[PDB]
């Protein structure tokens, strides 16, 4: 649950690129299964070993756009010395939408998810920098 | 919401099941009625707020 | 180039493009209660075991 | 029917000045047309034109220009009579000012 | 200031009160009596804006504005009662209702005092322009046009709400008064440059911007006569009162965050201009001429000096006439010849003389002709762009240039050469024609006269 | 045309004086209002967010057919 | 909801009996007349419905609808006049009752305040 | 069916409701629930029909699964505490019970499902009673224990309420259908204020009902329930076409015009609490709800469809049954924006 | 003739009266912030022997 979060944020953002990225790509594998099990619920795969390789195919690519994400992050933060910065976030989005349309071999597709998932990666590093809340508590 | 009529009209619909010692026939008392009467009696007054504290 | 062509597909015709594969996605359930009622089951499972684990 | 609809076909354009020589184009009714010109010229080209115009060229000088200049002239003159400069850099009296008490 | 505003709302039931063959007379002599009232605000002090009330206060800035929509009333009334004239007593009164009510919705606008009202009105504009647009339209495209002219603007315009109301609960009002009396730096971070976003894009794509320019066109061509003259005039102006309007609070984020905005502006600018050459249409050409003059009051509002100030004020006022009087002259060639191609119908100077003396003076004064007042702001606009930076000078070089070519080209190509030779329903034109050339181009010239009433507060 | 038309300057200045007043003295009662209201949420001791508790009323103080309760 | 409950308060009453202290909206109030305004303009709206002469079909029912408007606009504006009352009243008894919290802080002039001055260039 | 018959189930309905917004105890509410569900079944299925069988049969389905777990976040909450009064409900395994249970039973996402079918099984009175009256009980319990209740959970589900609605109302012709998306978008909107201002869940479920009425009773007004048969009254009633356009400006959250007030009142009440992200995104997806009103509204009035030959012998009779309170609901679904100020008098 | 003429034209005294009653509003309205009247440091001073206000 919300541990795989602290595992990804309990590591210091520009080390251990091994560990960043193995917590990515967990969390990753755990969205594509959720998406697999709404899709086989909702959308009957007419067999087990269809249903099975549905399940597999979406993820593997969850996972790896899970593990490109952290790993592109942490290695052009490691490199750049510059933590706190969207930027990094922004290169591992576009590494991850190239990864996407790779796996669904489409360009278009691959283009519109790195400009995408670059710029929302960008806001939630901005959000973690200025404290910004999704689900804010009530506080008036 | 809640419109209280029970309290408007003074007619206790349904306010006597609500808790453990509340008048229970043949005057058998619950497992916890002294727990939950003194529980009660030190929440009633604060509000729901001061009543968690 | 520009105005007819890349204008146009950046703003307005990728934001229909999207909604329209988004509400063709949605809006396609074949009306069988089996589907939906498991898809009811696996939201209470995920909801029980993502939200009120941690409190 | 070979065709989709009960359409009607479409019309071709109506001439104002077939059956009203002299129509200023307003209206088919010679009269309505004839007033309509009339009120239209009178209010925009009469009234709100040349009046607005000679009330806006007179309008009182309420931007505090002449005011100004008057100004501007009284204190050039007693500026450079007594030898002060003309203008002074300080917009405020630095006495008023307290300005933080150091910088290291 | 409820003397103007409800003699409007008087003007309302009398339209709806009226014989069904005096509408238009009525309508065109109150709408005029009215504008003559509202003249009355030309008289500000030099101080400070006139407050009548808790609500409404005009400003040096407000006044023109206020003037041009409550002139330009009776103009639409006048171009609207031709190609109207079958239509049923009902649907008449409904067209003048809809006129009414978005001079009604404008006139609130531009006198609101307070941010979230200043909001909804300038929102409560939106309803009316929809309705003519795709409702007295003449091609089927007029649904796309209305699709696009409504989200282009609220989905720049929603975020917009959410800054406003955050700026009242962090700061505690929104009265335009006191956000100018204690307004207070904005500190370099990404929660103030998304401040900035949101408050600058709503009114950045109603200008609109380069990039974000594809409605107008749409929505200038679509419309009838009446909604292409208030989108052009007064309608496009909203952005800019409100850029001015807004940018108080900003500072000093918006001279590191004006870079985009300001080349964006300026390139295209050029690339607008350069458009308007190859157009083989005759109302895109002039819808093409508005982006690229808003365009200019953009980099004008954002470099944000008093000279730039005066000058993007001066330059709204003259585009909003300029166009207005070119999107009725357009509209007579295509009552003529019930077409839109620029090509089709030429050499009209040889049929129709008092109409190419008209489409001269109207190109005259879109191409910056001195002295008047267009010539003015955009004078104006390029000294302070040249104090701004000595390199602007040839990207405004070039748009003059290319502004005089395309504005005689399209005066040459529709007036000059010899007629088609097929096309024998040219009539000669009527006086309701010639009268609303006249009382377009005749107040460009007393403004000329007196060009003080248009510069705005900074003056 | 001014002594038709318009007034001094002394009634617009003033007039906006007190607009500037009222305008003000608004916009701190909106501060002190959202600071009010966190404070009351946050502590509950205040007239504003009471969440309702149960009746010390319903209780039955009468012996209970065994000694102890 | 904050006012949901609160102490010595009547379930349903919609007016207790410490909102006569606060003075009753003018019979002339601009809220009112815009409560008449609606209920015309639903008088207007039936009359059109019906197909019936809009502006003169039927004046009696037209008067019922302005006048049941104008008398449901009235409690309406006084139940709204009492809670907005009542809210300020709690606001500054409570302000009075913490006063660490709302404390009074010092009152400086512009001349000792330092600002940073952006110039625009 | 009997109109005795017909009027006593109306009212043990109504009964079952008010039960639930008046009782203090857990079981009186469950009773309510039960009861309002017991009477609903045959309601919808006045017009006997296959489709009317079958809608019947899902809004039972999922009516009782939420009363079972709902039923089961009593007992719980019960074992955890000698509790029956309806407060806090301090147990958080309990309160998700109870909110999924609520959310179940109003149909919000991910348990939309059943809501469009419902209503395009069902008659243009029955979906009326389903998607306005049927949303009191779950909200009134919804806003009893909403300080309880979890911030995250509550968000999630609204914002994809919203998000399922506008989608799925961009694609349906049949405008039951479309009443029906509109119906979870607008819960969406109104559980989202929920853990922080009650007063404006309140707000918004009052004018939600008012548009909701108004455009149901011009839809029976004009007997159509899909596009093209709504595209014909323009022939035969021309005011109802126009007075229909302007409710479904009121609908997408335009101002001036009502509809706006809820909206903006709920954005500037999360604003009020540090929560910027998630108006923005709610407001960005209302866009699509004003797009496919937008997209009726061009088939009804704005346009001008062809017509069939028979219209003219319609075009002699009038409608004979007038419904009273349309007028009143159409002015108070359209211009009552300037009297936001007097929300005050809910709370 | 009186009867037609004014059956007719009527509809053309709703904006000179709507002219007037915002006049009379604006006017009510100013009546409402006279709160600093002859009260400004700058336009401060003493009344005439018969005046009483120093603007309406
Ligand atoms: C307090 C609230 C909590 C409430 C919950 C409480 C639950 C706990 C107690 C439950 C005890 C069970 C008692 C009775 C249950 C009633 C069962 C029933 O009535 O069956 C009717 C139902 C309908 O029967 P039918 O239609 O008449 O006959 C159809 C034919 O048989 C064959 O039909 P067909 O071949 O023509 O069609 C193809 C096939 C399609 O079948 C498939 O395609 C299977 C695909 C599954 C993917 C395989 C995994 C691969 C990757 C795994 C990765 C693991 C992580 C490792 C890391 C990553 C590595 C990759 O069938 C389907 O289309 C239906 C799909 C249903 C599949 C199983 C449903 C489980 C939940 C839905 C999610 C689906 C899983 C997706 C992946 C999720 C992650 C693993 O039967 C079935 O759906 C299949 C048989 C089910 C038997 C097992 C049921 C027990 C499990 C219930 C779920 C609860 C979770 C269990 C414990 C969880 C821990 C807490
Ligand atoms: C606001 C004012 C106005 C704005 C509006 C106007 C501007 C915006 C709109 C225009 C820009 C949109 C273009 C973006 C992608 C759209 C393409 C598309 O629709 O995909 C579906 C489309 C068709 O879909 P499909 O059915 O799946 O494929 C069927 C094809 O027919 C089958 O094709 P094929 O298999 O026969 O052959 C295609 C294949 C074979 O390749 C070729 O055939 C020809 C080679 C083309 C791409 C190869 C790269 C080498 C050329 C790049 C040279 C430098 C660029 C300029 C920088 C100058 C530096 C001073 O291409 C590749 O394999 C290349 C893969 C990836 C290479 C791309 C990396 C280069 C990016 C440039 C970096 C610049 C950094 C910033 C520098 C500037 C600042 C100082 O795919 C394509 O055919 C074209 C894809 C390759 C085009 C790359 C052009 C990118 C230009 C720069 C992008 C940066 C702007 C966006 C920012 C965010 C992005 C990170
Ligand atoms: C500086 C000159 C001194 C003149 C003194 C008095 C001038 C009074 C003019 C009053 C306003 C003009 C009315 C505009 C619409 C024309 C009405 C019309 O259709 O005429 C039919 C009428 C009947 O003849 P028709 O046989 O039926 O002809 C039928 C065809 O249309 C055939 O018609 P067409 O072939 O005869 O052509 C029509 C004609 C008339 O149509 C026009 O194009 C006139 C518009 C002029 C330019 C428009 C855009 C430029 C912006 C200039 C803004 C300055 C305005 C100053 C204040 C104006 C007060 C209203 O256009 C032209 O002839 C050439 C136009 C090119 C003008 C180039 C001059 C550039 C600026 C020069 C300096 C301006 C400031 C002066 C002081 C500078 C510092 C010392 O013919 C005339 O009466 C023509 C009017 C006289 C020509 C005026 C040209 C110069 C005046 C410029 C502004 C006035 C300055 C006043 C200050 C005194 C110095
Ligand atoms: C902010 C300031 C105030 C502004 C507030 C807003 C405006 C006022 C409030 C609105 C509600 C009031 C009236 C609405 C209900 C009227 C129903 C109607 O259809 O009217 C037709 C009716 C004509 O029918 P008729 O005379 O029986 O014979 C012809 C047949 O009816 C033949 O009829 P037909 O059915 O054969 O004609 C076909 C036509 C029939 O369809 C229609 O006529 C459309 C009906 C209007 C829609 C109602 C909307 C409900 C209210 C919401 C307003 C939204 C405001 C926000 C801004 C956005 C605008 C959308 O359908 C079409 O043509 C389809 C074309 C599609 C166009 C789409 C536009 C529709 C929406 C436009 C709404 C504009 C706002 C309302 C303005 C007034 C309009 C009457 O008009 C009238 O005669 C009454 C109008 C009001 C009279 C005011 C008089 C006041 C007292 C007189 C003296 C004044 C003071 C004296 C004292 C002086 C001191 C001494
Ligand atoms: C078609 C036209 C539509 C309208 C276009 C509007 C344009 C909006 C673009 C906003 C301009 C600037 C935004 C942010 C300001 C600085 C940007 C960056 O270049 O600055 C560097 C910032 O470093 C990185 O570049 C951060 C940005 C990287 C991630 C953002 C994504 C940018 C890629 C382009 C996305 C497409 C945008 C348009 C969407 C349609 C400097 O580093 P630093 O001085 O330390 O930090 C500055 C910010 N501080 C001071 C508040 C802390
Ligand atoms: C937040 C992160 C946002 C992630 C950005 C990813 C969006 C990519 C969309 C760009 C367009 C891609 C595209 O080319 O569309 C086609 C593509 C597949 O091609 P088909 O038409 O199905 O071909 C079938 C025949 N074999 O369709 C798609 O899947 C794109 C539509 C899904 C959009 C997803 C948007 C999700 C955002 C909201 C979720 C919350
Ligand atoms: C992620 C969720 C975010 C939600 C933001 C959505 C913005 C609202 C825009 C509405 C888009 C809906 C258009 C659509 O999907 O329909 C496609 C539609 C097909 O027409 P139909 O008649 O419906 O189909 C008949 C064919 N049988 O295609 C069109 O014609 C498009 C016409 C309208 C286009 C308007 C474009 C306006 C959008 C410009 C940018 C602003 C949009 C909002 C997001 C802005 C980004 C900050
Ligand atoms: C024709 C289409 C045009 C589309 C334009 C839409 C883009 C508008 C720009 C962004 C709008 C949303 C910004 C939020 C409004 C102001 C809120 C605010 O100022 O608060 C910020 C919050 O800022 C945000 O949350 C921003 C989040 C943005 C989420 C949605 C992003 C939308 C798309 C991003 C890119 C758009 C910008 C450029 C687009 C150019 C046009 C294509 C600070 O948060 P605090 O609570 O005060 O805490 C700080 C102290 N601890």
């Amino acid at each position: 649950a919300k541990t795989l979060l602290h595992k990804y944020s309990d590591i210091p953002e520009g080390t251990e690129c091994h560990r960043k990225a193995y917590a990515s790509t967990s969390i990753g594998g755990a969205t594509g299964l959720i998406v697999s099990a709404y899709s086989i619920a909702l959308k009957p795969p007419a067999s087990f070993l269809e249903g099975v390789a549905r399940t597999g195919r979406y993820t593997f690519t969850s996972a790896a756009i899970g593990a490109i994400f952290g790993l592109t992050s942490c290695i052009s933060a490691q490199v750049r010395e510059k933590p706190d910065d969207p930027l990094n976030y922004f290169i591992g989005g576009c590494a991850g939408g190239l990864t996407l349309g790779a796996r669904t071999r489409s360009y278009g597709i691959g283009a519109a998810a790195c400009a995408y998932m670059g710029l929302t990666a960008a806001l939630v590093k901005m959000g973690q920098l200025e404290g910004w809340q999704v689900f804010a508590e009530p506080k008036v | 919401p809640f419109f209280d009529v029970q309290k408007r009209l003074g007619l206790d619909l349904d306010r006597w099941m609500t808790i453990q010692s509340a008048e229970q026939p043949h005057k058998i008392p619950g497992r916890c009625h002294a727990f939950e009467k003194e529980w009660i009696e030190c929440a009633h007054g604060i509000g729901g707020i001061r009543a968690e504290k | 180039l520009l105005d007819l062509i890349w204008l146009e597909t950046i703003l307005p015709k990728t934001t229909s493009f999207i909604q329209m594969k988004m509400s063709i996605m949605v809006s396609n359930q074949k009306g069988l209660i089996k589907l939906y009622f498991l898809s009811f089951l696996i939201t209470i499972m995920i909801s029980m075991t993502l939200f009120n684990y941690h409190e | 029917p070979t065709i989709r609809l009960q359409e009607d076909p479409d019309p071709e354009d109506e001439n104002l000045y077939e059956k009203n020589p002299d129509s200023h184009g307003y209206d088919k009714d010679p009269i309505v047309d004839l007033w309509n010109m009339r009120v239209v010229f009178f209010f925009g080209f009469s009234i709100v034109l040349v009046l607005g115009s000679t009330f806006v060229a007179y309008l009182p000088d309420y931007r505090m220009q002449e005011w100004a200049r008057r100004e501007a002239e009284r204190l050039v003159k007693y500026r450079e009579a007594n030898g002060l400069p003309l203008m002074e850099s300080n917009c405020f009296d630095p006495n008023k000012i307290q300005l933080p008490e150091d910088e290291d | 200031m409820l003397k103007i505003i409800i003699p409007t709302t008087m003007l309302l039931p009398m339209t709806w009160m009226s014989k069904h063959n005096m509408i238009w007379i009525n309508a065109t002599v109150h709408s005029l009596l009215i504008s003559l009232i509202s003249l009355s605000l030309l008289n500000q002090l030099g101080e400070n804006s006139l407050n009548f009330s808790l609500t409404f206060f005009s400003d040096s800035l407000s006044a023109p504005l206020l003037v041009l929509t409550t002139w330009l009333l009776p103009l639409m009334l006048m171009a609207s009662q031709s190609h109207l004239s079958k239509e049923t007593t009902t649907r008449k009164k409904l067209y003048i209702t809809m006129l009414i009510l978005l001079q009604l919705f404008l006139i609130m606008t531009f006198t609101a005092t307070e941010l979230i009202l200043f909001y909804i009105l300038f929102e409560a504009t939106l309803v009316p322009t929809l309705i003519i647009i795709t409702r007295w339209g003449n091609q089927t495209e007029r649904l796309n046009a209305g699709l696009y002219f409504l989200f282009y603007t609220l989905a720049g315009s929603l975020p917009l709400l959410v800054a406003l109301v955050y700026i009242q609960n962090t700061t505690g009002s929104l009265n335009f008064l006191i956000i100018h009396y204690w307004s207070h730096p904005l500190s370099n971070s990404w929660s103030n440059i998304f401040m900035w976003l949101a408050c600058i894009m709503a009114f950045m794509v109603k200008m609109p911007l380069y990039g974000l320019h594809l409605w107008l066109p749409k929505a200038h061509v679509e419309a009838p006569i009446a909604g292409s003259m208030v989108l052009a005039a007064v309608l496009l102006k909203l952005g800019g009162y409100g850029m001015m309007r807004i940018t108080t609070i900003l500072n000093p984020l918006t001279n590191y965050m004006a870079y985009p905005f300001l080349m964006l502006s300026m390139w295209g600018m050029i690339m607008t201009s350069s458009i308007c050459l190859r157009q083989t249409d005759l109302k895109s050409l002039i819808a093409y001429s508005s982006v690229s003059h808003m365009a200019l009051v953009i980099v004008a509002i954002m470099i944000q000096t008093p000279w730039s100030f005066m000058g993007a004020t001066a330059l709204m006022i003259a585009h909003g006439l300029t166009s207005s009087m070119l999107f009725c002259l357009a509209n007579t060639n295509y009552e003529r010849v019930h077409s839109r191609t620029m090509i089709l119908a030429r050499g009209l100077q040889t049929l129709l003389p008092l109409m190419a003396t008209w489409w001269l003076v109207a190109s005259l004064t879109n191409l910056a002709l001195p002295p008047s007042i267009n010539l003015i702001g955009e004078l104006f606009i390029i000294t302070a762009s040249f104090s701004w930076s000595n390199i602007t000078i040839i990207l405004m070089g070039m748009n003059m240039m290319i502004t005089a070519l395309y504005s005689l080209y399209m005066l040459i190509t529709t007036q000059r050469g010899k007629y088609t030779h097929h096309i024998n329903n040219i009539k000669p034109s009527f006086t309701r024609e010639n009268a609303l050339m006249a009382l377009h181009i005749l107040p460009l010239l007393l403004l000329t006269l007196n060009p003080k009433m248009i510069l705005g507060p900074l003056y | 045309i001014a002594r038709t038309f318009y007034d001094g300057p002394e009634k617009n200045y003033e007039k906006t004086m007190a607009i500037l007043q009222i305008e003000a003295e608004k916009a701190e009662l909106r501060l002190k209002e959202l600071e009010v209201r966190r404070l009351m949420r946050a502590r509950g001791d205040g007239p504003w967010y009471q969440y309702p508790t149960i009746d010390k009323a319903l209780i039955d103080h009468s012996p209970k057919t065994t000694p102890d309760n | 909801t904050m006012m949901s409950g609160r102490p010595g308060r009547v379930p349903l009453q919609f007016l207790p009996n410490e909102a006569r202290s606060l003075p009753p909206p003018k019979l002339t109030d601009p809220r009112l007349v815009y409560m008449g305004f609606l209920g015309y303009c639903s008088g207007l709206i039936d009359n059109a419905i019906r197909r019936r002469p809009v502006v003169s079909a039927g004046l009696h029912r037209q008067l019922l609808y302005v006048t049941s408007f104008v008398f449901f606009g009235y409690y309406l504006l006084k139940r709204q006049d009492y809670m907005y009352a009542l809210r300020d009243h709690d606001m500054f008894a409570y302000v009075k009752s913490h006063p660490e919290d709302f404390p009074e802080k010092d009152k400086k002039t512009y001349g000792e305040i330092l600002e940073e001055f952006h110039p625009v260039r | 069916m009997n109109p005795i018959i017909y009027t006593t189930l109306i009212m043990t309905v109504m009964s079952g409701t008010m039960l639930v917004m008046i009782s203090s105890h857990w079981l009186l509410i469950w009773i309510g629930f039960e009861m309002n569900l017991l009477a609903m079944i045959p309601v919808l299925m006045k017009n006997f029909n296959p489709r009317a069988t079958e809608a019947a049969t899902k809004y039972f389905l999922t009516q009782a699964t939420a009363s079972m777990m709902l039923m089961m976040a009593i007992i719980i909450n019960l074992l955890y505490s000698g509790q029956w009064t309806i407060t806090k409900m301090f147990n958080p395994v309990a309160m998700t019970m109870m909110t999924m249970a609520l959310a179940m039973k109003l149909g919000l996402s991910p348990f939309h499902f059943w809501v469009p079918e419902v209503t395009q099984g069902i008659s243009l009175q029955a979906g009326l009673l389903l998607l306005t009256w049927q949303k009191l009980a779950p909200l009134s319990v919804l806003c009893q224990i909403s300080q309880s209740i979890n911030p995250n959970l509550m968000l999630t589900m609204a914002m994809l309420s919203i998000l399922i609605g506008g989608w799925g109302g961009l694609n349906q012709t049949q405008l039951r259908k479309i009443m029906a998306y509109s119906s979870i978008a607008h819960m969406g909107w109104m559980t989202a204020v929920l853990p922080y201002n009650t007063t404006m869940t309140i707000l918004n479920l009052l004018i939600y009902i008012t548009m909701t009425l108004a455009m149901f009773m011009l839809l029976i007004h004009s007997s159509a329930t899909t596009t093209l048969s709504l595209s014909h009254t323009w022939n035969k009633m021309p005011v109802i076409t126009s007075l229909m356009m302007v409710t479904l400006l009121s609908m997408g959250g335009l101002p001036p015009l009502s509809g706006f007030m809820p909206k903006w009142m709920i954005i500037q009440e999360m604003t009020k609490n540090e929560s910027i992200i998630m108006p923005t995104l709610m407001a960005m997806t209302a866009l699509l709800n004003l797009y496919f009103y937008m997209r009726l509204a061009y088939s009804s009035s704005l346009t001008m469809f062809p017509s069939t030959n028979n219209m003219k012998m319609k075009w002699q009779f009038e409608h004979t049954k007038q419904m009273k309170l349309l007028p009143t609901m159409i002015v108070l679904s359209t211009l009552v924006l300037p009297m936001t100020p007097a929300l005050s008098s809910l709370n | 003739n009186v009867l037609q003429i004014v059956r007719d034209h009527w509809v053309h005294i709703l904006v000179p009266v709507g002219f007037v009653f915002g006049c009379y509003l604006d006017r009510r309205s100013d009546e409402k912030l006279t709160a600093f009247r002859n009260k400004s440091l700058l336009f401060k001073r003493e009344l005439r022997p018969n005046e009483e206000v120093t603007w309406k």
